[PDB]
DNA sequence: GGGGTTTTGGGG
């Protein structure tokens, strides 16, 4: 017996059913109540706009607040148009606004379905799901569905569907513009496209957020807690803070309670998000005209052929690959890692003579080496997961084969008679080695070793 | 920069950990607000949190000025360093929250008096100051140099790969274990080629200065 | 504390 949220009876103390959209939702938090709280916000096809004209975009909702005594009892919501479906929820009135209660200890019990093929989680892992009727995660031990609720739960998604591609559900004034972040008391949400996702370290990202006002900013982001984020995704901060003891960059700190949503296909305002949000770059070459620079700067760009290709780490590049089944098939990755030192160290030795008929390369130095110009560069690297090791990684740019030539953007030439082209590398060198530099290449592996190849420098 | 305890401690890792290079402005006492004792006790110079260590030659002197003024139930109440120090340590970050990639500044006090004319007043809720993006990023910066010293000294010659093991590559098979390459003075896997004089000054474990009142 | 702040103190 499933209720609307507009027609749910406001003084019946039978406890109400129901099936509805989420659009908002904080990441299930502890308080000293030894109590999970969860708190969303709900709509459906009865209550969804501020009931006052279609010029108030501004999405009306109903809120509700999930309790329970453990973490794995509340519901994790990574996105946003996903369908919800409550168990014995209490209707009570707070502040105006219609609020659903309910205490999973006791009677509550909800469920989770996906208004789009895959989830969020079966997304990720690959997974294949063409059960619709099926809940991607429920409340307790056991789920049960009858063939009347099929009816509402296949029409609810066409409504969600209709709902997000013609209205922007998250209005104008659900959020922050970037540039109004220091203007806050505190707590503000955010609306952004992920710009760039940098792996600062084993457990935290680092995401580089720009929304339409122009601003970008960056913040921290578990691992674990958020493995949904992606590069060109426009998502949402649930709860953020501007960092005011941060000079260098602008950053967002989160709570733990904060979280980030990211929407559904047919969402009209990621759609648009996604497309008027382009990067600009123009913090990357500042930074780099600085000594010691605290932000990020990929200097590498990838062929767009492996621009779907996913990253592999440098540790199970280098410690797994003749172990792992998986790895042993495949021979060429992509990676991210930043050079420590290039040899040779002497820059006008990296372009060589090279036989063809022979195999062997040689010196330009006296212009005895008669062979085919191609570099010969080698680069020692290091990784976020390889960090706290003393090693370092071997990873090749030998273009003999023609595998990246076009790295440097200058074609290989006799650097000890070519002045223009050994001051263009003498530049990328130091530029490399320097901190906080980063390289998102694809290896071809040969013979036991990594080829850097179809990728190439942008600065 | 508003937060006196990233200004020290950044200043610190700039410097070497070498605590006489800091600037002597920063010398001056430190007023801060206690938010934990126990199991932990974290103190707050209103943005974020740290673990300072006390001396069992420095509690003594608390319980003689302040004569049965617990310190486990310091708790939200304001304290005044008059002397301190500031020390850097290896550490293993999975085991010890307050520091980063295995690396430590720890606030080592002498002598502290509790100033009760201080309520709740911190200008927003407190986080850890080793999970802060800038700091760590500053202590990633320092292990940087350290590693890029160490390995222009340990690894010499310009031994390159020899291209004909590239060249052709089809009928060869080889083991990535040849592209590993030691990065210092190898006492295990650990990387710590540090040039910094590590702190080895004897500390008051906290459980000592709950059971000892 | 529902627009909230635990400890598991790098999902909480």
């Amino acid at each position: 017996e499933y209720v609307e949220l507009a027609k749910a009876s406001l003084t019946s103390a039978q406890p109400q059913h129901f099936y509805a959209v989420v659009i908002d939702a904080t990441f299930p938090y502890k308080t000293n109540q030894e109590r999970y709280i969860c708190s969303l916000k709900i709509v459906d096809p009865t209550l969804y706009l501020k009931q006052q004209k279609g010029a108030g975009d501004a999405s009306d909702y109903a809120t509700l607040v999930l309790y329970a005594k453990r973490f794995e009892d509340l519901p994790i919501i990574h996105r946003a148009g996903d369908i919800i479906r409550v168990h014995r929820a209490t209707l009570r009135l707070y502040n105006g606004q219609r609020q659903f209660n309910a205490n999973v200890f006791y009677s509550s019990s909800w469920a989770l379905f996906s208004t789009d093929k895959r989830s969020v989680t079966q997304e990720i892992n690959n997974q294949d799901a063409v059960s619709d009727t099926t809940p991607f995660s429920f409340s307790s031990k056991h789920a049960t569905i009858e063939k009347n609720e099929i009816s509402i739960l296949q029409n609810l998604r066409k409504w969600a569907n209709q709902y997000f591609s013609s209205y922007s559900v998250i209005s104008s004034d659900m959020y922050t513009a970037l540039n109004k972040a220091q203007a806050q008391k505190g707590d503000f949400d955010v609306v952004a496209k992920i710009l760039q996702v940098h792996e600062l370290d084993e457990y935290t990202n680092e995401l580089k957020l720009k929304d339409a006002s122009g601003q970008v900013f960056y913040t921290l982001s578990l691992k674990l807690k958020f493995p949904h984020v992606r590069t060109g995704e426009v998502v949402r901060i649930r709860s953020a803070t501007y960092d005011e003891t941060s000079t260098q960059k602008k950053v967002l700190i989160l709570s733990h309670y904060s979280n980030i949503i990211t929407f559904i296909q047919s969402s009209k305002l990621a759609k648009e998000l996604r497309a008027k949000i382009q990067d600009d770059h123009s913090v990357e070459v500042a930074s780099l005209k600085k000594n010691v620079s605290l932000n990020a700067v990929v200097l590498t760009e990838v062929d767009k052929k492996h621009a779907a290709l996913p990253s592999t780490s440098l540790q199970d590049l280098f410690h797994h690959a003749d172990s792992d089944k998986e790895l042993q098939a495949q021979d060429t990755f992509r990676t991210q890692f930043y050079v420590t030192k290039i040899e040779p160290s002497d820059v006008k030795e990296w372009v060589k003579g090279y036989d063809r008929k022979t195999k062997k390369s040689s010196s330009l130095k006296g212009a005895s080496g008669k062979g085919d110009n191609i570099f010969q560069v080698q680069f020692l690297v290091k990784d976020a997961s390889t960090q706290l090791n003393n090693n370092t990684y071997r990873v090749l740019l030998y273009t003999q084969d023609g595998l990246g030539a076009n790295f440097f953007n200058v074609k290989a030439d006799n650097l000890h008679k070519n002045a223009d082209a050994r001051k263009k590398l003498e530049d990328s060198a130091e530029l490399l080695t320097k901190f906080n530099s980063y390289v998102d290449a694809v290896v071809e592996r040969r013979n036991g070793f990594y080829l850097i190849k179809d990728t190439k420098l942008i600065y | 920069q508003q937060s006196a305890f990233k200004q020290l401690y950044t200043e610190l890792f700039n410097n070497e950990g070498d605590f006489s290079k800091v600037s002597s402005n920063l010398k001056k006492p430190l007023k801060c607000y206690v938010k934990e004792s126990y199991p932990h006790f974290l103190v707050t110079d209103g943005y974020f949190f740290v673990a300072p260590y006390f001396t069992k030659e420095a509690v003594n002197e608390f319980h003689a000025k302040f004569p049965n003024v617990n310190i486990v139930d310091l708790t939200d109440k304001v304290i005044v360093i008059n002397n301190w120090s500031l020390e850097l340590r290896r550490v293993n970050s999975a085991e010890v929250f307050t520091s980063y990639a295995n690396l430590e500044a720890r606030l080592i006090v002498h002598s502290f008096k509790p100033n009760l004319q201080e309520r709740l007043n911190p200008t927003r809720y407190p986080v850890n100051l080793f999970r802060d993006d800038e700091f760590k990023t500053t202590i990633q910066h320092f292990r940087h140099t350290a590693l890029q010293a160490a390995i222009n000294k340990t690894v010499k010659g310009d031994n390159l790969v020899d291209i004909s093991k590239v060249a052709d590559a089809a009928g060869k098979k080889g083991k990535v274990d040849a592209g590993i390459v030691k990065a210092s003075a190898s006492k295990g896997d650990e990387f710590s080629d540090f040039s910094f004089k590590e702190g080895n000054t004897a500390t008051l474990k906290i459980a000592d200065i709950f059971v000892q009142e």
